[PDB]
């Protein structure tokens, strides 16, 4: 029964914890050449001096729907956020467009924007791994 | 996706080194404005058009931050028109205040417009205020902007149930007239738009000069 | 959480021979506001726990709700739930410790001082206190807040050692508790005259007294 | 809370009587020392017998409301007409849960056949607290005592009136941020009715 | 750190301290703060601690990728603009950090030399000379630098430079490493700057 | 902003003999100038002959000493019930302290059991891992003053090697005793654990209860 | 060669004897004990603040004697300095003083502690004033032993010395003044 | 599909935070995953600021201040023979007694020696890490790590960390047959510098006298560090060969 | 104000009535939450038939107090009995010509034969208002309602008594800096009256 | 004159870079105190006299800045010392209240003394609670110090009117045993002073040890 979002702090680190950008070289190391950020960026600089809402606008609508989820379980039981979550994971899970990013329609039918529109929608948005292959690994975890 | 923080942090470091109101009347609604646009004491304009079009019966205007209030009401415009072509019917002012609100609720106040809106539609006339925050109201009379107080004085003299068209027309202008005589940040012209029921919108440029 | 708002005072405790005894006033506070008379702060739990909570009303009744979750998950499936496979005393002070410090380590603390009072099924008295920093403690006499300061001194002149418990009955034990309630009522600004009482007994079970007053005030000096 | 936001300075009263409750409060919306709205309808309706009245945040309290109202509205597609209970009780969820974003305090009044008329105040924080009256806001400090001198259980309606009536006279007469008209809301078995006191009125008691 | 560059007709020189970290004595013979990125093209670069060795060594990287795979040498000007935009890329989601970059290179299909500055907010500008680290050489360069300087007048210039920047350093300057790009690639002077 | 951090300050004091090992520590609980408690033990048995504390906020040594406990049933699980030795458990303490390096446990801590030799060991750990191993060590409150009471007595005189239990666990006590003379956060009682090959056996002292 | 601020001050009792010690360093003068005839007074701190405290004490004991006809007594004096001390209420000096002596008439030994606004602590058995230890409390208590002989006492106030510079290097060494009803000596200790 | 059933069928676990898989790993309810990592996981407090907290927290009564390593003076320089490194061994007072003599150079391996400086802790944990990685890495490659990488992993790992709090300076010393003898310097703030002579600590410029040439003899190398040490000011000697480190002690 | 310094959290009264003015307080001192003297007596005698009670700073009121009635003795030397308007003009010439070293409010209740019963409040800064009773303190607040319904002009002696004492049991209700007992002073042309009301008797109003 | 502000600024400069009670009784009073004397957590002295003379007749026991305490109470009595000369009269406890109160509002809170005089005079007992601001107040029995709420505690306890002077000693004695034991600033001896009506006063040291 969340409206703004909460627990969005993380309570631990290492240096391994994007598993997909890891050194072959040293497996317990990130890959500075493939992440493409500058090559200056560490990751405790990621941990301080935010803007403090960057978290609540990226995690919005996954509150929302958390919420909405809630209050299915609570009125209908378990069966109805069951229900939906199935679907939204079918829906999810078969969709693989390496050349596109915009949504799916039958996505935006689940979520009931059909009709709306949101700066996500307006703004939507290199040297090495930005290709079909890169995708095709991650979407398979080979 | 949506909009960036990306240059908050070089940004810090970098740093580190108007008169509205509104009127009902008894077969509709009146939204009136000056013409005035400022960047500091410097007059940029002196013919602006602050009236802004969320339906073609629906409209409002908008004090605070100039980019957010243009992005704000364009945005629920576009929301506004898919939804009445998804229904196939007229939009309601409520629904304009619902989606303002909620929009405006997402990002706690950081998005600086405040807005009075003005309508028409098949349930009648509404007139309605909404703060940055999220938070709305209705009322018969609602004056915005840093002319407000002396617009609010008039309106509060010369203000009554039985309004005719006309009546309402002159209580807005005068309002505004007030805003643009005693107040450094109106005083050039009035643009008025009137919202009758049953009728088309009657946009007004330069109504008194 | 991160600052109180409506908060209880204290909560008193000590054992004697046969059983343990806790008491709380019946008071919410709002700042200097006595606003809310007839908020409960003793929590049973079976038939044999006690929970006193002092401080943040909001987050007392979250507690409240855990403890009566843990009660509803104990029952569960569990034929003999109330015979042999009822709740301990230990049980629940464990999890509410552990609860209590978890909340703690996440920056996001219950501000709240918990007193657990009962008996164990071999007839052993419980008598444990934690805190919002997860700072857990036990002694023949607890107390919290304005208590600790008041309470204390008078319990621990009836019950001083581990060897004065088998020697202490519930009569003078109960005495005490009520001329200590009455002291907090004397020197203690947020306090209220009304307060609840609990008796756990490995022979009489529970005893829950309620809308106990604060009697015997010597206000006659004060004429001149 | 937030800084530049708009906050509820109000007078709120709801009171148990024989037949049912009464809801009342004051029209007055401020901004600071000016009157942003005269004549604001502060009574909030969530269900056709469960209604309330807001303290703290205005965008909060507003956004609270409307997930409460959307909530019973679920609730009543499946179960029927919910109790003043459960309203109190997601109410009661809301505000806890986001006690450290949102500033919100509530007062439930409602109606239903099993209970009869009930009374519930969140105040800030989160508790729930059921009383056989409540007020709140910030001229309910100038009226503690001489609501807990004139408070009588099963009151009839007009006694009830007079006394909701003359409690937030005196809040109006002494809180600056307090004034304008007197709304109530009388919920029983036969209904809703609706009421209002104008301060030529109320100023002469 | 100090970084000095000249363009003269046919070649680039850049000149950088060959300074060491402060609070611990270290002796060594080596050019730390200068990395090849290309056979004709050359960066040095100055600022604060690891941040900007990682940088270079992360430019160093992609452009010998770029080279492997193309088969073929990139100009001055497009090595130029790619660490440009890897130096604004690097800061958009983080505290700036204090660098500064002087890229010099000879474009063999135009045959000439290029020099290119890059300040730590990732603003480009093409310079005939340029420094970073010093409180005027400014003045010097202006009264004696002409388009159509030979090396061994850079070379002077260069001279006359360090010899204005010593006369207000203490000894601890123990001197600076000078390098040339020319149509022959990257060569170090031993002699003397 | 909420201040995690406390303070129940009390003294403890570990001490390797030729063929056994002491630690002790006093029972009082305090918070400010209040009494908590009386009997509050900081010394435990954690199972394989190793005694272990942590002295200073309460709260993160429990919640320590709870975390070592378990590490050690699943090292009994996964190991066909192999016996933890104390350089091993000195090793699994350093990583469990230095897991909250940016957060970390407000404790010294202490332990002590019998190395592979049979030889008394003590183990003494900085509040992020930084540990190593001493002959003795005293640590909180009335530390300062312990020290140069043992100092006094022992050379490391009859030198500790020829020690016997008895003499130490003596000497534990006239110390404790001095400094619950000389300081106010210390008294109540004293509890001392000894290892030996035989096992952990507990003594208990009463101390000034002003 | 010019930070000479700090430094420790140990006054202890003896039978019919005191003994004050105080910490100097040499090498490659300023000595933090000063007599006025047979009261002894050595002060930890600030450096100048110690000067100036020792000429205002000189000045007024010259003067005190000039007057009574007769030298000052270790109580008058330890009151004179709590007064003078006081005087100072809101621009105190950065001092710790000790007071030792023996009194002509009753031939009791004397002790004192103040602190930097004059408050007085007078101990039975020992003064320790600096903080360039904090173990040189705990071993004065640990070697400590009342009712002493003049050679006991002196020993076991340089042990302490000794053990508290051991702690805490070349260069340290000690001034120690054995004071009896008639005799006071002098020493210094180099290790 | 069932799997979403139970996260939607029920509170006290999620109280517990033991939902969580990290939570449960960290108190060893599912096993001894915790004890092994590769890539040690580091706690931080959820909030906005977690360096200001450090650095507030960490810098003010009790003995439960972070372990600061010694500041005396240390000393490396490399020869046609090998390595010498040499440090004032000088060990500090405090209310203990050493069991034996305290090591102020970190053996990483038989071949590997590192030098403490700032934070005792950050430097022996992060060393003996680096040990197991270069462990680890002769493994793969049949081979003896080279110190150039060795230097490197440990550059990486502390970059990783910059300003979250970590203190360390520290000199690794090693003799390959590829590169000879190599000494690189590498501390908290990212820096890597190889050099030829290193001196750290209070009194390092009397210590750079260094007399030096690359045909000095194993026992002149060695007393000339010792004379080196001397100045600065007992000293620990190290010699480090292709065949490893040899500890003399002086 | 000053840092460290003890309060007034008291509740005062004063009511003129027919025959004369009552003034009226509790006995409770508190610090912060620790009661320091729960059996204070607040009413402070400045002349025979002018008394007063104090709130702000308890030792610039203690000082101003003392001056005063020091005053009024000179005067009396002089001219005789002083009236209520010249004690009230010495309290609020020494409130304002301080008020910016000093934090000092005080209730002045007076008899005399001309003018028969006099009530003056002066606030924090040093205003003084005439008034025909008055209330101050921080329990004051809770019963500023029930006050302006229950207060009419020349009422008896006991009637005037029971609304100080129902009042003041209100405040004491609500207030945490305000409890112990009452105690009264009846200032008439007979003379002075004082009077004391113990928890258990208003209590059970 | 007076108390010194020089070295304020060079000492900015440098900068930048116990129990006691008092109960009465029906023909007298009795005030008593702890005899424990700490710096920090350190036990300077295990017998400490608190207990100070400000008249033969008038006690008082001070906690807060100890020199402050000291010092006050001493000019206090030279002052009754000399006015009784002045008067030939015995001093009285109301006089020693007034020349407290005055010379510690005069000083603006600035010399932390907090005090409990006890005393009897011609006009009968007395005993009263002084702050270092300058309030005073009236008791029948009052508690000073980091222990005064377990001291405060036993004498809510066990007080009533009529107390002889053994009953009254004795819960002075338990009060201070109270703070003694349960709080970590008191716990050595108990000291005692008696003032009876017409009766000398009487100092017991260490009356429970």
């Amino acid at each position: 029964m969340n409206i703004v979002p909460q627990d969005t702090f993380k309570s631990q680190v290492s240096t391994d914890q994007d598993k997909s950008v890891l050194s072959s070289a040293v497996p317990s190391l990130p890959d500075t050449l493939r992440q493409q950020e500058g090559g200056a960026v560490p990751l405790s600089t990621q941990l301080n001096d935010r803007h403090p809402l960057e978290s609540t606008l990226k995690n919005w609508e996954t509150t929302q729907r958390q919420r909405q989820m809630e209050q299915y379980r609570q009125i209908f039981g378990i069966a109805e956020p069951m229900k939906r979550t199935m679907e939204m994971e079918i829906v999810n899970r078969t969709d693989f467009n390496p050349l596109s990013t915009n949504g799916s329609i039958h996505r935006d039918i689940l979520l009931n924007k059909e009709c709306s529109i949101d700066w996500e929608d307006v703004y939507p948005g290199t040297m090495v791994g930005d290709d079909v292959h890169s995708k095709i690994e991650k979407q398979l975890g080979i | 996706a949506g909009l960036s923080f990306d240059n908050y942090q070089r940004n810090n470091f970098l740093a580190e080194n108007t008169t509205i109101v509104g009127v009902k009347f008894n077969n509709g609604v009146v939204i009136a404005a000056d013409t005035r646009s400022t960047q500091g004491p410097i007059v940029a304009d002196k013919n602006c058009a602050k009236l802004h079009r969320i339906s073609p019966k629906i409209w409002c205007a908008g004090a605070g931050t100039a980019a957010d209030t243009e992005a704000v009401t364009q945005l629920i415009g576009s929301n506004i028109e898919l939804h009445s072509l998804y229904t196939s019917r007229e939009p309601r002012v409520v629904s304009a205040l619902q989606m303002l609100k909620q929009h405006l609720f997402k990002y706690q106040g950081h998005i600086g417009a405040y807005l009075i809106v003005a309508g028409v539609d098949p349930t009648g006339s509404h007139l309605f205020s909404i703060h940055a925050h999220g938070s709305t109201d209705v009322g018969y009379y609602l004056s915005l902007g840093s002319g407000s107080l002396a617009a609010m004085a008039v309106l509060e003299s010369h203000w009554k149930q039985d309004l005719t068209k006309e009546e309402a027309i002159k209580l807005a202008s005068d309002a505004i007239q007030a805003g643009i005589w005693n107040d450094l940040g109106s005083g050039s012209n009035v643009d008025v738009c009137v919202m009758e029921i049953g009728k088309d919108a009657e946009y007004l440029r330069n109504y008194l000069t | 959480t991160q600052q109180p708002i409506v908060t209880g005072t204290s909560v008193i405790s000590m054992k004697y021979d046969n059983g343990v005894i806790i008491a709380a006033d019946n008071l919410g506070s709002y700042g200097s506001l006595l606003r809310f008379n007839g908020v409960e702060r003793l929590i049973p739990v079976g038939d044999n726990t006690v929970v006193g909570i002092s401080g943040d009303i909001s987050d007392m009744q979250h507690i409240e709700r855990l403890l009566k979750d843990l009660v509803t998950e104990n029952a569960y499936d569990n034929p003999l739930a109330d015979a042999e496979e009822a709740l301990e005393p230990s049980y629940i002070f464990e999890y509410l410790a552990t609860v209590m410090y978890q909340r703690r380590s996440k920056m996001n603390p219950l501000w709240n001082a918990i007193i657990v009072a009962g008996v164990q099924s071999n007839g052993d008295q419980f008598l444990r206190y934690v805190n919002l920093l997860g700072v857990t403690y036990s002694s023949p006499t607890l107390a919290t807040g304005f208590g600790a300061h008041m309470a204390n001194p008078l319990l621990r002149k009836v019950v001083d050692r581990e060897s004065d418990i088998p020697k202490t009955t519930v009569q003078v034990a109960e005495e005490a508790i009520v001329n200590a309630m009455r002291v907090l009522y004397y020197r203690d600004a947020r306090s209220s005259r009304n307060f609840s009482l609990a008796i756990i007994d490995k022979n009489t079970g529970l005893t829950f007294k309620k809308n106990l007053q604060v009697e015997n005030m010597k206000w006659d000096f004060a004429k001149d | 809370l937030k800084k530049g936001e708009v906050s509820l300075g109000t007078s709120i009263m709801a009171v148990t009587f024989k037949d049912g409750v009464i809801l009342g409060a004051d029209s007055r919306t401020t901004t600071g020392a000016y009157i942003a709205n005269r004549v604001t309808d502060k009574l909030t309706r969530v269900h056709d017998k469960i209604w309330c009245c807001r303290s703290g945040s205005a965008a909060d309290t507003q956004a609270i409301a409307d997930i409460v109202q959307y909530h019973l509205e679920l609730y009543t597609s499946q179960y029927g007409t919910p109790s003043t209970e459960t309203a109190a009780s997601v109410f009661k969820e809301l505000c806890y849960e986001n006690k450290d974003n949102l500033t919100a305090g509530i007062i439930v009044a409602g109606y239903d056949d099993k209970n009869k008329g009930e009374v519930y105040t969140i105040p800030l924080g989160g508790s729930v607290h059921k009383l056989p009256y409540a007020i709140a806001g910030s001229g309910s400090t100038f009226i503690y005592g001489y609501c807990d001198k004139n408070f009588r259980e099963n009151m009839s309606k007009e006694e009830t009136v007079d006394f909701i009536k003359h409690s937030l006279s005196q809040a109006i007469k002494w809180d600056g941020s307090s004034g304008g008209v007197i709304r109530m809301v009388v919920l029983t078995a036969a209904g809703v009715e609706r009421l209002i006191f104008y301060p030529d009125e109320y100023e002469q008691l | 750190d100090i970084i000095l560059g000249i363009r003269v007709q046919d070649s680039v020189i850049l000149a950088s301290s060959k300074a060491v970290t402060r609070g611990i004595s270290v002796l060594k013979d080596s050019d730390d703060k200068t990395r090849q990125l290309s056979p004709h093209t050359l960066m040095s670069f100055a600022g604060e601690a690891g941040d900007t060795v990682q940088f270079a060594e992360y430019i160093q990287a992609n452009i010998q990728l770029y080279s492997i795979r193309e088969d073929y040498e990139l100009s001055p000007q497009a090595v130029s603009s790619f660490v440009r935009q890897e130096l604004a890329k690097s800061i958009r989601s983080r505290r700036p950090y204090q660098v500064n970059v002087l890229i010099g290179g000879y474009d063999k299909k135009k045959n000439k030399p290029e020099l290119y500055q890059i300040d730590y907010l990732g603003t480009k500008v093409e310079l005939p000379y340029g420094a970073h680290g010093y409180s005027y050489t400014f003045f010097l360069l202006d009264h004696h630098y002409r388009p159509d300087m030979t090396t061994e007048e850079g070379l002077d210039l260069l001279k006359l430079c360090v010899q204005e920047l010593e006369k207000r350093m203490p000894m601890d300057f123990k001197g600076v490493i000078v390098k040339i790009v020319d149509k022959d690639g990257i060569r170090q002077v031993d002699d003397f700057q | 902003q909420f201040n995690p951090y406390g303070d129940n300050g009390g003294t403890i004091l570990g001490i390797a003999g030729e063929d056994f090992a002491v630690l002790a520590g006093d029972t009082r609980n305090i918070t400010d100038y209040s009494i908590n408690s009386r009997y509050e033990p900081k010394v435990f048995d954690c199972g394989d002959n190793i005694v272990m504390s942590a002295n200073g906020f309460a709260a993160d040594g429990d919640a320590l000493v709870k975390r070592f406990k378990n590490s050690v049933k699943w090292y009994h699980f996964d190991h066909n019930d192999k016996k933890l030795s104390i350089n091993s458990a000195a090793r699994n303490i350093q990583h469990l302290l230095y897991g909250k390096r940016f957060f970390p446990y407000y404790v010294h801590t202490i332990i002590a059991g019998l190395d592979e030799d049979g030889k008394g060991a003590v183990y003494s750990f900085d509040p992020v891992g930084s540990y190593e191993r001493e002959q003795c060590r005293a640590g909180g409150a009335a530390a300062s003053l312990i020290m140069p009471f043992l100092d006094n007595q022992v050379n490391f005189k009859k030198p500790l090697k020829y020690l016997s239990v008895e003499e130490v666990i003596k000497l534990v006590r006239d110390s404790f005793t001095s400094a619950t003379e000389r300081h106010i956060q210390v008294g109540d009682g004293l509890e001392i654990l000894i290892v030996t090959k035989d096992g952990v056996r507990k003594e208990f002292y009463e101390l000034k209860r002003d | 060669p010019s930070s000479i601020n700090g430094g420790i001050v140990v006054a202890m009792t003896g039978k019919d004897c005191v003994a004050i010690a105080c910490d100097l360093r040499l090498g490659s003068k300023f000595e933090k004990i000063f007599h006025y005839g047979h009261v002894f007074l050595g002060i930890t701190g600030l450096a100048t603040d110690v000067t100036t405290l020792n000429e205002m004490f000189r000045y007024k004991t010259n003067l005190y004697k000039l007057k009574e006809e007769r030298a000052i007594e270790p109580e008058t004096f330890t009151q004179l300095v709590s007064s003078s001390l006081y005087e100072r209420r809101f621009g105190p000096y950065f001092v710790g003083p000790v007071v030792a002596g023996i009194n002509s008439k009753s031939g009791k030994p004397f002790i004192a502690g103040f602190d930097l606004i004059g408050c007085i602590d007078e101990a039975k058995d020992f003064i320790v004033s600096g903080t360039a230890s904090d173990q040189l409390f705990g071993m004065c208590e640990s070697l400590y032993e009342p009712n002493l002989e003049p050679e006991d006492l002196f020993e076991t106030i340089s042990q302490a010395l000794l053990n508290a510079a051991d702690r805490d290097l070349s260069g340290w060494g000690a001034v120690v003044y054995i004071i009896k009803k008639d005799e006071v000596v002098k020493r210094y200790l180099k290790m | 599909m069932q799997a979403i059933a139970d996260s939607f069928s029920v509170r006290l676990v999620k109280e517990l935070q033991y939902d969580n898989e990290q939570n449960l790993e960290s108190d060893f309810v599912t096993g001894a995953s915790q004890f092994q990592r590769l890539a040690p996981s580091l706690t931080v407090p959820p909030i906005a600021s977690p360096q200001q907290f450090l650095r507030a927290h960490t810098d003010d009564n009790p003995d439960c201040k972070i372990k600061i390593a010694h500041g005396t003076t240390t000393l490396a320089f490399r020869f046609q023979g090998g390595i010498i490194v040499a440090v004032d061994s000088r060990a500090t007072a405090g209310n203990w007694v050493a069991s034996q003599t305290v090591k102020k150079v970190i053996e990483i391996n038989p071949f590997l020696l590192g030098t403490m400086a700032g934070g005792a802790a950050d430097c022996q944990f992060w060393e003996t890490w680096l040990g197991s990685q270069c462990r680890l890495h002769e493994l793969r490659e049949k081979e003896r790590i080279s110190v150039a990488a060795a230097s490197k992993i440990l550059s990486n790992l502390v970059y990783q960390y910059k300003g979250a709090g970590l203190s360390m300076g520290t000199m690794i010393c090693g003799y390959t047959r590829k590169e000879g003898p190599t000494i690189y310097y590498v501390d908290s703030d990212g820096t890597r510098l190889k050099g030829d002579i290193f001196c750290v600590g209070s009194g390092q410029t009397f210590a750079y006298g260094v007399n030096y040439k690359w045909d000095l003899s194993v026992e002149d190398a060695l007393y000339l560090g010792k004379r080196s040490i001397l100045a600065a000011a007992s000293v620990n000697l190290y010699h480090v060969t292709e065949d490893g480190w040899i500890y003399h002690g002086n």
